[PDB]
């Protein structure tokens, strides 16, 4: 049970990692667009 | 009247005229080509000069080279004679007969006709698929999108109903507009021979724009099959579905021009006018003046990294009366179709049961399998955190009976199931569950249909 | 100024150019340098060029000039054992000028051709080389040459009195060759890997993605497929090289043997590299002259293999080539147009009916390679959409040690259907519903994998036990495969349906016994497992053998009782 | 020829001359500075102006302040004498030496000398590194990256290799150019003592460059490296070793000019040329024409934020014939080399082992003690969901062969393995295996090597 | 408020309603304003304001946006008309973001006003969980009131 | 809202030779709630001891701006000039930065994170930068700035 | 380094403290830098970006900072100075990420550069444990040296 919460806590960081960054690369981007024209 | 090419960047064009400017919408033809080379004027600039958009290939353009205004935007050649004839995008012939013989000539954008009556859709569609007709009925006039994704059947989906589709006793005729956009050659040649084979071409007209035919013709594609089904249904007072696989692939082509036309990009890269030219495609649909006639739309909406919030599928909801939402997901389990039954809604499937229509049952029926499937699969995530022996009596017939949804209800071995039919697999798989835990059938319909 | 320009300027790698009057959107046009660029933009008072290569080599008032062609590539003898590049030219002409060809007359004076009829043979390279009349070419041949030698500029035949037929032809990269129709897909490429040629078909004239993360081993499929597929020709486009991946090809493959004949690859192979300090232009035109020459040898009625590494990098080059000419990025930065043309490529693969009758026919094989792991644009994302194929190399199943290493649950192939009665007819008439049944095998395997996750192994009955241990063999004897191993490195059709057999046969006598109260401890030490594991190395019959060696060993099992 | 800046901003400097313009990848240097001052033409703009990219800071330029032209970009002294001698990124002397006397004047980027042969690689290269030589063999002219993160010893495994590697009866000669990127004083210092010390300077070209050092400088690093490779591999025969630390500090310099330069980023903030440039280093490896020499590199790849799907370390890959791959987990178990046996492969190993260059058996041992030490790392995730004593006796041994392979297999005393011995510990360890599950070895080695 | 109608039309319909919703409380009734939505009104304020060359800002929408939607919403409440008397104009604004993202424009600037949200849930709905409003996300600022 | 309203009404500085005052300032707030902070100050008589500076949510943007200014300047004054110790509470931080951020698209400003003015840190600075113990140590300014999560 | 000044004195903090401490350690002197801290420098840095329309990268820092901070720390050194003579410029230097996450700007940049890393772990502190120096987490590539 605390095995639930153990590797599959992995679960939720490699998921978290993906996209709080992810989403990032991203905002910024678009900014990019015209932000750059 | 003729102008010149004072600007080219790839598909955007600039040209120049000494007299008379060209109209906004306005297809001009460049000389001095092999094949025609149409330039939708899309912006007056000043000085003379308009902006334009080619439906076809730039390369060989030089500045200075002749342009002349046709005097009017493209056009649908209208007939009922485009019933058993299969074209390009553009309403051009592909099954080597010859070009169409109008009856009227049509402008494409949706100004002409003004077809449509401020009422609302009405009256069944049979599609001869149950997990359409039964559950999620589809009404002459609504816009029901099928909600896919990439590597899932929505394509073999859309064919059958433009084979099986039919207006039970309607004192009205039916026909079928089939848009496939931006399509392989294998699959134009299979679109192709399916609709010659079966003899559905006889009550369809098919326009097939191909992945490597110019942008702009991917974009009219629909323009033309919305005119022609407007045409039909208007002043042929006909019943007319509209089938346009994939709006996807019509937003990617689109998308590409819009960085071409000097717009500032929006959110994912798409169109800042995303939902604006989406809107004058999925306002195109309804109960036609006279309540002959009707033109019903079926939108193929792929989510694109199968990702159901990109701006492209999720605008598209608004303009649908019926969704069917299919997942990769329950495809990977075996599950055909492979419709969400927990995200696949009808807008106005309550005007199309009840007594007189389907059963009096049917709308207990429908809400208590979709709460008793939506438990079911709730419980496949309780059975992974607690295990299968700690689930309680109560819940392992919810977590059954959602099994039972799915391999009886949702799967058809290929087959036309009448809402009867569908109606009695629903009380029989209903029975699973115990009578005390329907709570959205009430006991008249317990007595007179479990 | 019509047919030549002068620099206006340069830096920021777009020279703009002066002139050029009649230059087409897309042209190549050459530099007094010997640098080649694409015409991009053409304005009223310039035409803006891409440079492929280094711009310091270009001036202010150099001269530059047209070449006509968006491309095009010369099509006759002296193809085969080539090595060329994006735009065709010994790793300069094409065609050897000097090398002697045997031509052998097909067709009197007086016969009536058209486009695409053979006219000679030339044995250029076993292989025997076809001679086609050239498309949009017609008439009554009124002079033909007698079976002699000739090179290629000679003229071996004249046609309506004067369109005048070389052994050669030339024909615009960027246009796909002509042909009467497109056939439905019906006849498999028998690859001979079992997990391909049973779970995931390619069909003759298929187009089938292989994608995945860098270092997966996606190459190396399509380099066994060349060493053993069923097709006469590849065409190879080893894109996507750095570091040392262009000389790891450059003298390596000019060793490696056609294991059906035990003669060179390169002898019916043609190289398209794309290296790094290749213009993106360049690597943007090598899929479509890799295509239009594999088109060629389909024209000709044979099957050819074009296997592109990668896409991915292509679209990186387009993108290059499209934000230098200032179009409007999107997603990831990529041009709006790169979806339409990505498909159009993959269009062009297919079985036909060639010109003149006799079938031929193109099947492709891309690579795709994500910016890393992402799997989104460009490469997979528009490829997985197009394609109906898809074998997905695992990292997990590599590091794991199961060959191949592809992922029995995430591969798909859409055309199962389309080519299982090629193998019921010519094979075996329960190839379909023995991969079926494999493949319910493995998805049952992946399921209970899931829950052991969770609840442990220790629960499992003796039936999940067994789905496990049979589950194992079809991935271990089956799915992998060595491809340095000199037997196993190709699995013939007719060794891939033997060894499912014994697999599914094994199979439903371990669900027999345990239905019979036999341990499966005691079948998992079954002596025939043994030998089951090393079936993939045996090369003849004795394999279809271990079925009855099988079923009496559970006899000696249900014996013992 | 002299020009005068009109513009300035951070590392671009524009610069408009009224007499011949200087060509793109011109060196210009700029008037009236303390320091030197350089300026490299990168673009000509039009109305006689370039754009050009400082290669020091540009606090204290003046609009109008003079520059010159001086008619050349920048290149490698190329001698045999090159050996014995520690250089900056730029070749100039770091161990107080007098600079190099040129036998020839060589570009950097790659175009001199077309050294290459079509020829595939081969023949051993012992490295002294038994998970190297054994189990993953480097072979002349292959790209066998280190894959590692920050933390970990990769720069000991790159100065050990440096110390040890050599060419066993080779009729050619040996030599190793050894690069560092962006590295501390400290480090330096350290890189620089062990080499004097050890006499591997003797047979070695060093090129050092410091975090401080100008990012232009660092750019230019591994192309002089790589030049000296050549010219020793080509003009002299000698297979060279080229030792490259680190690619991924080489990737920070190059992206953080890229945003200077104008561009729009890629990915995780990139230069979308990213995976081009670094091609243009990792093509320069192979067979050498006339087959007496070869360039091998052995580049170091750190994971930043040990995420090895990071654009950098992921574009690395396809460059290699034999990647190592180090990791955190592994190094914290304490486990040195820390070396992952599961993500560890030989893009070109089966080139370099087999009967008449390691041994016969090399293959079948190595697949069985991959196989082993998966199935016994799995078995520990195995362990930890059921417990110890719940493992059966065969899922013991597998568990305890991964301890045995970490143990004595990675682990080395530091100690020059020869392949013998490297087989030898692997056929001991493979002994705690049963022999009834030796798969991947035929019975033909079992018999004669078990 | 038809797509073919201009961006200006469907940016002016909510202020010609208001006053309409303004004129009626007047004579001391009670009047419901539904704006089905502000997120379609804000796409074609955008539009006008880039055909304006007005800077973009996030999501490409112009700087002014969140000042006016304000100032709409505003102009809720009940009060003593001119000349005595109680009337009122309360606002029902629908929220429909770009997709689920549920930021900008819509919901966020709404949300950060209105002092009232409903919030139906698709998982609620699916559920057959009627009205499917989210017990757990919804919120109120009236309840001593 | 409630909390700050009670702390305005409640705050004194225990056996203190200075006298106390309070500052309170609300932004871009409803016209009820400004009705009812007006009448909460006038019927507890909290006001004869407090300085109320009110902002509405249709009040120009710029007076939002100015408003937390206004409250600190008078905070500053009575503290240094006077002698006292004061406790100024500004409601609500995350309203006053809605206007701010509102305006950086007008100014020309390449956006940051979340859409918000690349300069949030450096203007939320010269706020929290004014409190302390004032010189002569007989007054103080004391802050308590609510800040609402959005979307919390 | 207070709140009220401009990023740019708080930005350059860091070199003239630096070179002071250069200056020191060049009489012969063994100095000690303390520099509280980096995070709030790379703050200060970003703002003074953003300002400058650099574009944003993760945490929406500007490209540059690695190398610079970088840069930083390699003026830290024992030195034979000027004349001979020996001298040093010992570095420490605080980290503080946004709050716990441990990545970017601070940490993550700056542990990558320290040879030395003394984890001062809050539960050792709650546990009366001082100093509260992890000795499982803290780490010196300085042992050997
Ligand atoms: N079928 C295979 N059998 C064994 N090893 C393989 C196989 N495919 C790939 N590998 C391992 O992976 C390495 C990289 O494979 P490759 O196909 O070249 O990568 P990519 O997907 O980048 O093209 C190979 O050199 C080999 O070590």
């Amino acid at each position: 049970i605390p095995g639930i919460r153990a590797q599959i806590r992995f679960i939720q960081q490699v998921l978290e990692q993906r996209e709080r960054e992810d989403t990032f690369r991203l905002k910024r981007i678009k900014g990019k667009i015209e932000a750059r024209e | 009247e003729y102008t010149g090419i004072t600007y080219i960047s790839g598909p955007l064009l600039f040209v120049e005229n000494a007299k008379d400017l060209a109209y906004g919408a306005i297809v001009d033809i460049k000389d001095g080509t092999g094949r025609v080379r149409g330039g939708q004027v899309i912006e007056v600039s000043e000085e003379y000069a308009v902006i334009q958009v080619f439906e076809e290939t730039t390369g060989l353009d030089l500045a200075t080279t002749s342009v002349s205004l046709v005097e009017d935007v493209a056009r649908l050649g209208v007939s009922k004679e485009m019933l058993g004839r299969r074209f390009n995008g553009i309403g051009k012939p592909i099954d080597g007969l010859p070009p169409i013989t109008p009856e009227k000539r049509l402008p494409i954008t949706g100004l002409p006709l003004n077809p449509v009556a401020r009422r609302k859709p009405e009256q069944f569609i049979q599609t001869g698929i149950s997990t359409i007709d039964v559950m999620n009925t589809l009404v002459r006039g609504q816009k029901l999108p099928i909600f896919s994704g990439s590597g899932l059947p929505a394509n073999e989906i859309a064919a059958q109903i433009a084979r099986q589709a039919t207006v039970r006793p309607k004192e009205e005729p039916f026909a079928v507009v089939f848009a496939a956009m931006g399509i392989t050659q294998r699959e134009l040649s299979y679109f192709i021979q399916e609709f010659e084979r079966t003899g559905a071409l006889s009550r369809s007209v098919l326009f097939l724009n191909k992945a490597d035919d110019p942008t702009i013709e991917r974009i009219l594609t629909p323009r033309m099959a919305l005119t022609v089904a407007e045409y039909l249904a208007f002043e042929h007072d006909y019943h007319v579905l509209v089938i346009l696989t994939d709006m996807t692939n019509y937003c990617e082509a689109l998308r590409e021009i819009g960085a071409a036309r000097e717009e500032i990009p929006g959110r994912r890269g798409y169109p800042g006018y995303m939902y604006t030219d989406l809107a004058t495609i999925y306002e195109r649909a309804g109960v036609v003046e006279g309540k002959k006639g009707s033109v019903t739309q079926i939108p193929i909406l792929s989510m694109p990294d199968d990702d159901r919030t990109h701006p492209i599928p999720d605008l598209t909801g608004y303009i649908t009366e019926g969704q069917i939402q299919l997942s990769r997901e329950l495809h990977r389990k075996g599950i055909y179709p492979p419709i969400d039954p927990l995200p696949s809604l009808s807008r106005l499937m309550n005007n199309g049961v009840g007594k007189g229509k389907t059963r009096e049952d049917h709308k207990q029926v429908s809400d208590q399998l979709y709460s008793a499937y939506a438990n079911g699969v709730d419980i496949r995530k309780l059975v992974a955190i607690i295990g299968e022996d700690a689930l309680t009596e109560n819940d392992r017939r919810y977590l059954q009976f959602a099994d039972a949804f799915e391999r009886f209800f949702i799967n058809q071995g290929q087959q036309n199931r009448s809402i009867e039919e569908s109606l009695q697999i629903a009380w029989a798989l209903l029975s699973m569950l115990p009578q005390g835990e329907l709570k959205r059938i009430s006991k008249d319909h317990i007595g007179k249909y479990y | 100024m019509i047919q030549g320009v002068i620099q206006k300027i340069a830096g920021p790698a777009v020279i703009a150019k002066g002139m050029l009057g009649a230059r087409m959107y897309d042209i190549c046009k050459v530099g007094e340098e010997g640098l080649v660029g694409e015409i991009i933009r053409l304005d009223g008072d310039t035409a803006f060029v891409q440079v492929y290569e280094d711009t310091s080599g270009l001036k202010v008032g150099e001269p530059v000039v047209s070449t006509g062609l968006p491309l095009a590539v010369e099509l006759g003898p002296g193809m085969l054992n080539g090595i060329y590049d994006g735009i065709q030219r010994p790793l300069v002409h094409a065609l050897d000028r000097e090398k002697k060809w045997a031509w052998t007359p097909m067709v009197k004076p007086g016969d009536e051709v058209r486009g695409g009829m053979v006219l000679g043979t030339v044995p250029e390279f076993g292989f025997t080389h076809k001679i086609l009349v050239p498309p949009d070419v017609r008439g009554r041949v009124k002079e033909v040459k007698p079976a002699g030698e000739y090179t290629v500029e000679e003229p071996v035949v004249v046609l309506e009195d004067g369109t005048e037929l070389k052994m050669y032809h030339t024909w615009p990269v960027r246009r796909a060759r002509p042909v009467q129709r497109k056939l439905d897909p019906n006849t498999p490429f028998l690859t001979g890997m079992r997990i391909l040629d049973v779970l995931f078909p390619v069909a003759m004239g298929g187009t089938a993605a292989i994608p995945g993360p860098f270092g997966s081993g996606k190459t190396v499929t399509q380099q066994s497929l060349a060493k053993w597929s069923n097709a006469d020709v590849v065409v190879y486009v080893g894109c996507g090289e750095r570091g040392n991946e262009m000389t790891d090809v450059l003298v390596e493959f000019p060793e490696l043997t056609d294991p059906k004949t035990g003669g060179p690859l390169m002898h019916r192979t043609v190289l398209i590299a794309n290296t790094s300090n290749m213009p993106v232009a360049a690597r943007e035109a090598s899929i479509y002259v890799g295509v239009t020459i594999a088109e060629y040898f389909r024209d000709q009625g044979f099957s050819v293999a074009l296997m592109a590494d990668s896409t991915s990098r292509w679209a990186e080059a387009l993108r290059e080539i499209s934000s230098r000419l200032e179009e409007m990025p999107a997603e990831e930065g990529y041009p709006p147009y790169l979806a339409a043309r990505l498909a159009a490529f993959y269009e062009r693969a297919g079985k036909v009916i060639t010109l003149g009758g006799e079938e031929g026919a193109v099947t492709i094989v891309g690579a795709v390679s994500p910016p890393g792991g992402d799997m989104s644009e460009p490469v997979t994302q528009s490829t997985l959409r197009i394609v109906g194929a898809f074998w997905r190399l695992d990292a997990s199943l590599a590091f794991r040690r199961h060959f191949p290493a592809i992922n029995w649950n995430g591969s798909y192939s859409l055309f199962t259907s389309a080519l299982d009665p090629w193998y019921r007819e010519n094979v075996a008439e329960d190839y379909p519903e023995l991969r079926d049944a494999i493949s319910e095998l493995l998805q049952r395997e992946a399921g209970l994998q899931e829950i052991v996750q969770l609840v442990g192994p220790d629960a499992l009955q003796d039936a999940e036990r067994l789905v496990i241990e049979v589950g194992r063999i079809i991935r271990e004897d089956f799915l992998q495969q060595n491809a340095y191993h000199e037997v196993d490195a190709y699995c013939s059709m007719k060794k891939a349906y033997g060894i499912m057999k014994m697999i599914l046969a094994f199979y439903k006598e371990a669900e027999a016994a345990i239905k019979r109260g036999v341990s499966i401890d005691e079948i998992l030490q079954l002596p025939v497992l043994e030998r089951i594991g090393r079936a993939r190395y045996v090369s003849e019959e004795e394999f279809p053998a271990y079925f009855e060696e099988a079923m009496k060993e559970i006899q000696g099992a249900f014996k013992a009782l």
